[PDB]
DNA sequence: TACAAAATTCCATGACA
DNA sequence: ATTGTCATGGAATTTTGTA
DNA sequence: TACAAAATTCCATGACA
DNA sequence: ATTGTCATGGAATTTTGTA
């Protein structure tokens, strides 16, 4: 319909004129520099544009190149552009490449005992029955306990803690999303002592971070004790355990038992400077001591980073993907924007999930 | 001298035989001297062999200068002499008969017997269960002097749970 | 003996006269700015220092810190350094902090069928009894031929690419170092034909990059044709195959099918610009296209990469480490620099190996 | 009209019975119209079903615009004749008796039926493996027209093995 | 001898287990 | 002997159709 | 108002499956 | 609701002992 005009020599708003546009085996075609290109009919090109990319699924420029052999019309990669943002199994199986934002360095916490931050290492092989320890690391201080155990299972954290808070009893205790935390039996088992329990968004170990950079410590420690040796980790906990709350960390110069206790125990190579002073100018000295300690600023933005905008289009990546299924989740809607870090969407579908950017991708188109 | 710091001296000693709770009898007591804070073992015996037990693991904590204990059987045998010199803590024993610890370290380890027996009554075979609370219980008691809680001497800090 | 003198009040080289050198407990003491330190002798040191870093087999200044608690002498630091290069452990155990170099990009092949890279994917979920796809890219167009498997196995290699080879045999054939490959079988099969056989360094896919990068999309592919269908790869395999040879590279600005034969098959889209010239002017024009390809160049170093000098101290990665057990294989010498990215070791012990510097670490101090 | 070129044309044949090799008794035979490039697969049968297996193979490679034969039951077939419009491929027969092809075409199917019984004769049940052996000698065979092999008209370049 | 916008080229990002 | 690669889609740049 | 070298601080790199 | 972390050992910087 709109393709006689043209013919006819009369102007078309986005069909530049001074090409010639003449007929052939009653199609309409034009001549131009890189050749003779067919122009079909409003009608045809969403066709036209999906039979092209349906070839291999190729994004914009691939599909273009295609088309482009036998066709042209005004705006051609608008129109392909639109249909890679409907092909459903596309958006859900291409990666990205717009990268997470800046991460976040959260306050240390202010006082011991504000946070606890746990998780479990394992299996480990088999001594003397156990298979997995039980990591717990103050926030504050960095100070470390290590409980050895059979399952990493909610009992078994149960009977550690019941152990560890006869000493205090922490603000609120910070984990992963494993069965073993994620349990009612946990949850009641905290709300009877007065402790939140805070949870890391899914599938994201940054968040125990602090417990997660603890584990290597532990690791590579009963490793260079065990070489040579069989694998007997169960009798050198307690050593680790000691040795690394003794271990000063270069950049804040102390260990973390010293900012636990403000004075050093009998250990070997034990710290006099405070030997002077009566217990209670110690005490302050530490005080003051905590609140001036080095915190990281979080790092510059990469080139091509993304953030998250209320109302954005944002798929989740799939938890456990099978063998040859796509590797992300249909999109889903930004709900709130926590931190710049973290959101909550409207998922699959649909319940309200907390989630990290780094599991998210910004639907493309 | 230097002024009195935690971990100077820990005080020891052996509470029981109780009524069985878990198929424990008898509770070790570790008092640190200059703060009063308390740690509380339950044990299968008074031996020496449970004290070291117990002991290892209050030392993947801190460890302390001195141990002060009553003579024992538990705490004069050679083995549990050979643990301490490992670890480099000196042994020190109280007369026998006359067994004199700090004037704080007695009104503390005396709370500790009284409250024992609190909650212990009525309560018989369930109190290992309930050592933790008694533990924090304790550890959270302002002294009259200083008007701090050991937990406070310790950690240079307040408490979450206060009493 | 050389303490006496010091006491004295004689100068001696190193020990910095102004601070005050007395005498208590029958050891030597110094009064310092950071505090009273004692001074041991030197038939003391080492033990101190080893002493110190075997708490927990800390670093330089995690280890100093230790013993600048008690402890003063001249360039400590100097003798704790000695220590760490010679703990066994600690150099077995601990991760670098030096990055690889750049990475190369070798030159694309001259010609097709120079070389063919190979490498199988799976295994997959079983369609009609095959598990895995042998899959073979010409080096220079990227034209790809898939075969289904049922092993990773040279009876399957060696089937496959006797049909592969009824084109046209190539100078050489890339793979990776897996059971499939490294086989007597395949050599002999190999010399038969005038092949050669061309192995990457070992545990190392960059190298099979070309091959490898090509899974991706071979994967992807039949990944979204397999959205919501049962996992039925077997039949898609030539329709994959068809596709991706026939997609454009948005860089290249050709498909490899085009890089190969010079002129489209009979497929949706195929492009007519040579439909005038004569094979032979199109056979020239090909030619001429082959040559003037897009090359990438290799990248800047980062600031704290590392690159390998001819007898050098030098640690292979192991390869299938155990749980608990070293990262590291005991220390080798660098023999021969066969590029800046590849080199030969005197390895464990001692036979010569041939190895990337990305399974590499430089052995500190 | 426009020049000749690869792809325009593929010539197709069934060459057989012969002694099975490996229970493979019939060659179809693939010749591309232009360059002379010949395929060669192993059937049971010269059958549809035999062809649009083969054929299939060969597809995945390059698609040709026409495909020529003899009216063979195999070639003539409705499900042949579906495949080929699927493909978008066009169906050339030659009238029957009187089977013409290019003159180019003839000179190759002929090489092969010679080449064919000279490592069929003392070889006879073993044709199936030399396939490969025989695909390549015919490929790089120089046409003394155009003084090229057909692996040079195909790909634009000289082999690694040439004759 | 200069403009807005389309068309092209750039290129970091990530995946080949 | 041996060696990383390249589709993708926003952004940055260049070219285009019209003065 | 200054030098060489030791001592300290900086900081990219990698590992917590 | 929730959020990356920090030991390590060369290099870059600052301080030190002596003029
Ligand atoms: C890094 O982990 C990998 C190990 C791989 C592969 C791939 C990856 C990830 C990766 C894949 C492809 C390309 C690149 Cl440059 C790349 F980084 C293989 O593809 C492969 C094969 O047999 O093909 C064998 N391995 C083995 C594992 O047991 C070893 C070589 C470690
Ligand atoms: C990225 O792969 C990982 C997955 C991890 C963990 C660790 C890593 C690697 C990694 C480890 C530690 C810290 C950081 Cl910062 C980090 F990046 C855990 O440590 C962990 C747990 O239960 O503790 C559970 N996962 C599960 C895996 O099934 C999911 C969270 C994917
Ligand atoms: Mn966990
Ligand atoms: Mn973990
Ligand atoms: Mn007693
Ligand atoms: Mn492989
Ligand atoms: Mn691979
Ligand atoms: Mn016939
Ligand atoms: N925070
Ligand atoms: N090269
Ligand atoms: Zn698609
Ligand atoms: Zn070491």
């Amino acid at each position: 319909a709109e393709l006689d005009q043209l013919l006819q020599g009369h102007y078309i708003k986005g069909y530049p004129k001074q090409y010639t546009y003449f007929l052939e085996d009653g199609k309409v075609k034009v001549s131009r520099p890189e050749g003779v290109k067919i122009i079909p009919p409003q009608s045809d090109r969403q066709k036209i544009v999906l039979q092209a990319h349906n070839l291999a699924h190729t994004g914009r420029e691939a599909t273009l190149l295609k088309i482009a052999n036998l066709y042209w019309w005004p705006n051609m990669r608008k129109d392909v552009v639109k249909q890679l943002g409907r092909c459903q199994q596309c958006l859900i199986t291409n990666a990205s490449n717009k990268a997470s934002g800046p991460i976040l360095r959260p306050d240390r916490p202010q006082k011991p005992f504000d946070k606890f931050f746990i998780d479990y290492i394992g299996p480990l092989p088999p001594s003397q029955g156990y298979l997995y320890v039980l990591v717990v690391v103050d926030g504050m201080t960095g100070f470390t306990w290590l409980y050895p155990t059979k399952a990493p299972s909610t009992s078994a954290t149960v009977k550690s803690l019941n152990v560890l808070t006869s000493i205090a009893i922490p603000k609120v205790i910070h984990s992963d999303q494993g069965a073993a935390f994620t349990s009612s039996t946990f949850a009641e088992w905290a709300k009877e002592r007065g402790i939140h329990l805070e949870f890391s968004t899914p599938y994201h170990p940054q968040s125990s971070g602090k417990v997660e950079r603890k584990n290597s410590d532990i690791k590579r420690l009963l490793t260079k004790l065990l070489v040579g040796r069989p694998t007997k980790w169960y009798d050198l906990l307690p050593v680790v355990q000691l040795a690394l709350n003794n271990t000063y960390s270069p950049v804040l110069k102390y260990t973390p038992h010293q900012l636990l206790f403000g004075i050093d125990s009998n250990t070997p190579f034990a710290n006099q400077d405070t030997l002077d002073l009566t217990r209670e100018e110690e005490l302050s000295l530490l005080q003051e001591i905590r609140t001036s300690l080095y915190h990281p600023s979080t790092p510059p933005a990469s080139s091509r980073s993304w953030s998250p905008v209320v109302g954005q289009l944002v798929q989740e990546r799939v938890a456990r993907p099978a063998s040859l299924r796509p590797r992300w989740h249909k999109p889903s809607t930004v709900l709130k924007v926590l931190n710049p870090r973290t959101v909550v969407i409207l998922d699959h579908l649909g319940n309200n999930r907390t989630v990290s950017i780094d599991n998210l991708k910004p639907t493309s188109h | 001298d230097r002024p009195q710091k935690p971990f100077d001296k820990f005080f020891i000693d052996y509470i029981g035989p109780l009524p069985p709770s878990q198929g424990y009898l008898y509770v070790l007591v570790v008092v640190d001297g200059m703060t009063g804070f308390t740690w509380l073992y339950p044990t299968k015996a008074p031996s020496t062999s449970a004290t070291v037990k117990s002991l290892n693991v209050l030392t993947s904590i801190a460890i302390p200068k001195v141990i002060h204990s009553d003579q024992g059987a538990a705490f004069t045998s050679s083995t549990f002499a050979e643990w301490a010199k490992e670890r480099g803590i000196h042994l020190e024993f109280s007369t026998p008969y006359h067994p004199q610890s700090s004037g704080k370290v007695e009104r503390k380890n005396s709370d500790i017997k009284r409250l024992l027996t609190k909650l212990l009554v009525g309560r018989p075979t369930k109190w290992y269960d309930l050592l933790p609370v008694v533990q924090l219980a304790l550890n959270n008691t302002y002294s009259p002097v200083l008007k701090y809680t050991p937990h406070q001497l310790l950690f240079g800090i307040d408490s979450n749970t206060p009493f």
